[PDB]
């Protein structure tokens, strides 16, 4: 199953962001779990455009104040 | 009281087997926005990218190189 | 000069999120710098609605891998 790029928003199809990690060149990638069970990984810029509220939820679940 | 987002490192092969490396092939620079450039990616997404981060994407460095030549009048 | 609360998106009007802080009750608030140089403070919930890409930019600038 390919990610549906014909859809302007993925917010309603995505369950959560599972993790964000960093490539050697410094780019961030995100592994997402879809509501239908599938998983896919994207450059974070893709996630910013398709389901930013899911990645905000994920970051705020990991926030720490000094 | 500084804020930070603390993420446990995971091996990249937890992520990469499900990554389509073609999605963010840069197809063209569409317009400018302050220091950034609006780019079209192959997957069919447009986004604002920092000029000094275009080399993090397939074809981004090459696309920027040609754009800079046109912007500066060498092309 | 009051924030344009009726406008659906603030992305074009905001320079950056400067800080996110947590109030005693647990609420997160975001201090934002507008492109005109003014600063204002908002509940993060509002920022999620108005300029999610700006708060993403802030969070990704402060990611720490452990």
């Amino acid at each position: 199953m390919k990610p549906p790029f014909q859809k302007k928003s993925w917010e309603d199809l995505v369950d959560c962001v599972k993790t964000v990690q960093q490539l050697d060149n410094g780019k961030l990638i995100a592994k997402i779990k879809w509501k239908n069970g599938y998983v896919s990984t994207h450059d974070n810029i893709i996630i910013h455009q398709k389901c930013p509220l899911k990645i905000i939820e994920y970051y705020e679940a990991h926030i720490k104040f000094t | 009281s500084l804020c930070k987002i603390v993420v446990r490192r995971e091996p990249l092969d937890v992520l990469l087997p499900y990554y389509d490396a073609s999605e963010t092939t840069v197809q063209k620079i569409l317009h400018e926005n302050d220091s950034t450039l609006s780019v079209k990616f192959l997957a069919g997404v447009e986004a604002l990218i920092k000029k000094d981060e275009l080399d993090k994407y397939k074809n981004g460095k090459a696309c920027l190189r040609v754009w800079l030549k046109h912007k500066s009048g060498k092309r």
